[PDB]
RNA sequence: UUUGCUCCACACAAUAUAGAUGGAUACGAAUAAGGCGUCCUUGUGGCGUCGCUGAACCAUAGCAGGCUAGCAACGGUGCACUUGGCGGAAAGGCCUUGGGUGCUUGCUGGCGAAUUGCAAUGUCAUUUUGCGUGGGGAUAAAUCAUUUGUAUACGACUUAGA
RNA sequence: GCCCUGAAAAUGGAUGGCGCUCAAGCGUGUUACCUAUACUCUACCGUCAGGGUUGAUAUGAUGCCCUGACGAGUAGGCAGGCGUGGAGGUCAGUGACGAAGCCUAGACCGUAAGGUCGGGUCGAACGGCCUCUAGUGCAGAUCUUGGUGGUAGUAGCAAAUA
RNA sequence: AGAACUGGCGAUGCGGGAUGAACCGAACGUAGAGUUAAGGUGCCGGAAUACACGCUCAUCAGACACCACAAAAGGUGUUAG
RNA sequence: GAAAUUGUUGAAAGGGAAGGGCAUUUGAUCAGAC
């Protein structure tokens, strides 16, 4: 895995592009407030910004609200993996591991 | 394995192939060198064994 | 002049042959699977045939039409051709292979007279 | 990749026994700001009894130095591992800044040693202040008054794969 | 005049390939004074010719033309993509087509 | 080396034109008869072809033919072949 | 943008020069490649030397007909090169071999064409001055080939002729040359200055 | 052998294209050195200049390039003739004398274009072959069969035969 | 550290090959670019899952429809279908104005098993559908019987005096 | 030859290691577009005869894991300590 | 009145096999639609 500490940008990104509730073990496009409404709604949650709103700032429902938000479906970045060699630490000119701030460059060129 | 004993090979492997000749009359492949110091003559000539 | 539908694709046009029937008279040309242990053409090895499966199968909005459009019924007499009136839109007749001359005339006929495509109004014609 | 010179400043998590701990401070030459951090967890485990886990990073702060247009020579003192034995050394780089000077010392080392990155401490980097303090002959070469070479032998990179005159190597 | 060229010269080099599958639906071309991928951005979508000859008239004429497009540049050395609506036919790596001016951005 | 021209004598035998020849019995025999036109001239013809090898053809060689007629054999048809000159002057090597 | 490229070969290195004509020919540029015997090979001459006696002993063990052939021509080293860069075994191969011709010398009428030069394959760019280089016509000679003495011949005559040609067209271009510089500083040569002409 | 063969001019067909779409535009040599201009006491000379790419030079306006008028110079170009050379490495091309002829955008005028409809390569190149005309040019061999043995398994070879 | 000596095997030959020497080699660093049945989006096919819809007309509620995810496979299991001989039912089914069979680089449907048509030949029987039944599907078993090639106008047809 | 844990081949194609059951990448309905992996970019061959610092001349150079070999001991060859 | 195998005519290709797959040029032929 690669993984960092991800910005406003980066996530308000994700959901808005490519957020996908898990509504009734059935994959959904957000695509409206009502959706997030209907099943992020005892909580507090109504709407897609709401939802980013928890999982920036971990909330007492964070759990309920990532678990709602599907695995997001990346492709491979657009400008290329930065490396010739991923399967290497970050650390060590790879891929792998850790990258404080520098996920964010890596899922924006995913998404 | 090698021959037990050495011998030469047989017949000659520079005039290869022992083919029949193109011709009756074999041809010259070689004039002798010229100096051009000498009067003008004739190389070679024809006869019959 | 059928009903409409839309662009028509095959996925696939080339009929797929048995594999060594281009090799051996004895092996027809019939589709079969090949159940050995060492097959290149099983196993999908790149350079050989390729094996009949349900991706290339059609689309439901345009399987069994015609080019023109319409589905082939079978049809031997008069009879079977007016069950066609109300769809003659979605349905082309077609004359079963063995009627005979004189009786095709008659079907032919009765065809134009309700407006029913014929697909093959060209046998047993005396000319 | 391209070098850069971070302060990197760490210290052992504070406790009920023993509050307010030493801040230990290390000069780091790495590409990135995880590199840097990782160095000083590496270098620092060497000398202290202290890990990652144990102890905290407090700041890191890049030093990008006083003059870049103003050349130095510095004296450089590293320690690097061959392929039997370990080994100290110490050489100049001529150059205008003090990254460019670590940078042209990684390329030195690898290209006559074969020391990779792994394989080599830069024990510290310095300014000769003062000319005549120079000695090794590669670089006090470049110290004399009013120096002056030519550049012989020119070749000019051509566009085009076909020429239609001779090219002249004058300089 | 003595010229009446409308269109740049160009070369089909190849299909779209790895060194052992090639995609017969790209076809490569090289553009006569473009050696960057900067200059090639000038040329995407302009209409691109392959004209031949045949012995047999088919419509009023025994020249025949495969119509093309630019679609993107390849590599960092001018050459650029185009997929025409028939497949070039690869008996013609190395045959001239015409790229030209239409449509334009000028 | 390549051969740049030959120019052949103004008469022939028969002895050397039956080796241009498989029928000898069948033929009207037609050999060099046009070329014994170029011939007849006073300065013209024969003179060019003679200066080519004057002004090239580094070297030389005469085409002879054997006189078979004078030994028993029954062959009849003679023998043509070159003999290199190794004189020297080149341009002498062709008036000789 | 060219017909026919003919190729000064003199001052070239033989691999460089085979990639980059190589390349030419697939790309459909037809090629005349003149002046082999002055070829470069980088490296001492003694190497060169053994390279080819070390391809010399290559042959069909049961047959030496049918097996590689060893063409000692400067032209026919340089052919050999640039087919091991070409799928020669292809028709696309052929095709592409049918645009070269490899000339020893300077012959007809490309003795009156004018000749290019690929300044990526050229010896006094390529090289670091003080290497060893060989010449393909010495090299050819050590390895059987004849002919080192009669191209040579061929060019001292070919040489005097051209400079002959040569001198004539430097007196005629000193006769334009005047004459634009006292067609200069006229009104029209005024404005043709002004847009960069 | 029932009018055959070859070359020249156009007349129409067929044939095919590893791929024209302004010009393949000519010293040699060196590259830690040269090119050009000029001068002299002619050299391994002096002085001046140039490169740092052909992004050059030439060509290039007109119905795919029409029809007419005038002006200025006597130049430029294409074409068929003609005079004299040079070139053999695969020369097969290069230079040159004279006259004729067409054009000339070097400069100033007059007429025509449309409708291929808003683009459709929008057809202008050269390969070979054939059939016709009209105008010259010239009137053979080889094989089988017979035959020799300097040859020979058979082919093949070498001889002979109006 | 690189390079060299150390460093000897048998058909000719292998950084894959050409070939490469301020590399197209070695160490190292930074960008650009190429392309897998991989990843993102979309279409279409099937499978699985979760749902909607008997309301009147129009018949398949095992139907129509909405949503999501998924798809490699030997041995093997299960399921849905194509074809054959014969049997019950039905199409008051096809047919001497040509049944069945055979041939057809002609057309159409199906992912496929297969199905359908046109043309030629032919001469007396044969199918669709719902079911029932089995001596029901072949590329091979040195499979069985029959038939036919390459070998091949080949080996050869020469003991016993003519 | 014999075991332990795990992953694989068997039963598996596809891109890469020229070539290969086992390595690396990645596992597969039919297509289109885009982006990448491992591997690469003189020519074969798609892709920079890219850029930068050094080193090496080899009268058997060197040239990319598995993997297709080379050691001890030596060298005013050359470079840096 | 099938196939193997064969003759004749017609068409096409053929530098040490042939046959196959993706894609298209070319030639021959052809359905649909109007």
């Amino acid at each position: 895995v690669a993984y960092g500490y991800p910005s406003y940008s980066t996530i308000r990104q994700l959901v808005y592009k490519r957020g996908f509730g898990k509504i009734n073990k059935q994959r959904v496009p957000l695509s409206d407030n009502a959706i997030i409404e209907a099943n992020l709604g005892k909580y507090g949650i109504l709407s897609i910004d709401d939802l980013i709103h928890e999982i920036i700032t971990v909330g007492p429902h964070f759990k309920q609200a990532n678990n709602f938000l599907w695995p997001f479906k990346l492709s491979n970045p657009s400008g290329g993996w930065g490396v010739p060699r991923k399967f290497k630490h970050f650390i060590q000119g790879g891929s792998f591991g850790n990258r404080e701030e520098f996920i964010n460059k890596l899922v924006k060129s995913m998404n | 394995s090698h021959r037990k004993y050495e011998a030469p090979r047989h017949g000659h492997l520079g005039f290869l192939p022992r083919k029949r000749a193109a011709s009756i009359r074999a041809r010259v492949k070689a004039f002798p060198k010229d100096d051009r110091s000498k009067p003008v003559a004739l190389t070679s000539f024809l006869g019959y064994k | 002049a059928s009903l409409p539908h839309p662009k028509i694709v095959k996925k696939h046009t080339k009929k797929f042959k048995r594999h060594h029937s281009d090799r051996y008279h004895r092996v027809a040309e019939n589709w079969r699977k090949q159940k050995g242990i060492d097959s290149v053409v099983r196993r999908r090895f790149r350079g050989n045939i390729s094996q009949p499966k349900i991706g290339y199968g059609s689309n439901k909005k345009t399987k069994f039409l015609s080019p023109s459009g319409h589905k082939t019924f079978l049809v031997a007499n008069v009879k079977d051709l007016e069950t066609l009136t109300m769809h003659t839109k979605t349905y082309a007749a077609e004359i079963a292979h063995n009627i005979s001359a004189k009786n095709r005339v008659v079907i032919l006929a009765r065809a134009k007279a309700l407006g029913i495509k014929v697909t093959n109004p060209k046998g047993r014609l005396a000319l | 990749a391209h070098f850069k010179e971070y302060q990197v400043i760490g210290r052992r998590l504070p406790t009920e026994s023993v509050p307010e701990p030493k801040l230990f401070r290390m000069r780091i030459f790495a590409s990135n700001e995880v590199i840097a951090k990782s160095r000083y967890w590496y270098f620092l485990q060497k000398l202290h009894k202290v890990k990652k886990a144990s102890g905290e990073i407090v700041s890191i702060n890049q030093i990008n130095e006083a003059h870049p247009t103003k050349v130095k020579n510095f004296g450089v003192w590293v320690r690097y591992d061959s392929r039997s034995g370990t080994h100290n050394m110490y050489k100049e780089i001529r150059d205008v800044s003090r990254v460019a000077a670590v940078e042209t010392l990684y390329q030195d080392m690898a290209a006559r040693h074969r020391a990779r990155f792994r394989s080599i401490h830069i024990l510290k980097v310095a300014e000769i202040e003062k000319t005549a303090d120079v000695k090794r002959q590669y670089v006090k070469q470049f110290l004399t008054k009013d120096l002056k070479f030519p550049l012989p032998h020119r070749v000019q990179k051509s566009t085009k794969t076909f020429s239609y005159k001779r090219p002249s190597t004058f300089y | 005049a003595e010229s009446h060229r409308l269109y740049v010269k160009g070369k089909h080099l190849s299909y779209q390939r790895s060194k052992r599958v090639n995609n017969p639906n790209v076809s490569l071309i090289k553009i006569e004074g473009v050696a960057t991928p900067q200059d090639a951005q000038f040329y995407l979508g302009k209409r691109i010719a392959y004209v031949y000859r045949a012995s047999k008239e088919v419509r009023g004429s025994k020249i025949r033309v495969m119509w093309g497009k630019v679609t993107r540049t390849h590599g960092n050395s001018g050459v650029v993509r185009a997929t025409f609506r028939n497949n070039l036919p690869a008996k013609t790596f190395g045959a001239s087509v015409r790229i030209f001016l239409y449509p334009s951005n000028i | 080396l390549r051969s740049l021209t030959t120019v052949w004598a103004e008469h022939l035998s028969d002895e050397v034109k039956r080796r241009f020849y498989k029928n000898w019995y069948k033929s009207k025999k037609k050999a060099f008869t046009k070329y014994s036109a170029k011939y007849a001239q006073d300065g013209a013809g024969i003179e060019r072809e003679l200066a080519r090898i004057k002004k090239y053809a580094s070297v030389v060689r005469v085409l002879v033919h054997t006189q078979i007629r004078k030994t028993p054999l029954a062959q009849k048809k003679a023998h043509l072949a070159e003999i290199q000159l190794n004189g020297g002057s080149i341009s002498e090597k062709v008036d000789w | 943008v060219e017909p026919v490229v003919v190729i000064d070969g003199k001052g070239h290195l033989v691999g460089r020069l085979a990639s980059v004509v190589a390349k030419q020919l697939l790309n459909g540029q037809k090629i005349v490649v003149v002046r082999a015997e002055e070829l470069n090979i980088s490296g001492e001459f003694f190497r060169n030397k053994l390279k080819y006696h070390d391809f010399l002993r290559k042959a069909t063990a049961f047959n030496k007909t049918r097996g590689p052939f060893h063409f000692r021509a400067p032209s026919r080293i340089f052919y050999k090169a640039l087919r091991g860069m070409v799928s020669h075994k292809t028709a696309r191969g052929k095709a592409a071999l049918e645009r070269l011709k490899v000339f020893e010398g300077i012959p007809p009428p490309y003795d009156k064409k004018k000749r290019v030069v690929v300044p990526q394959a050229l010896r006094v760019l390529r090289l670091k001055p003080g290497r060893k280089y060989t010449t393909l016509g010495k090299l050819s000679t050590s390895v059987g080939w004849k002919y080192e003495d009669v191209v040579a011949k061929l060019e001292a005559k070919r040489k005097v002729s051209s400079a002959e040609y040569y001198a004539k067209k430097r007196a005629f271009t000193k006769k334009v040359a005047s004459a634009n510089a006292t067609a200069a500083e006229s009104d029209v040569a005024k404005q043709l200055a002004a847009l960069g002409y």
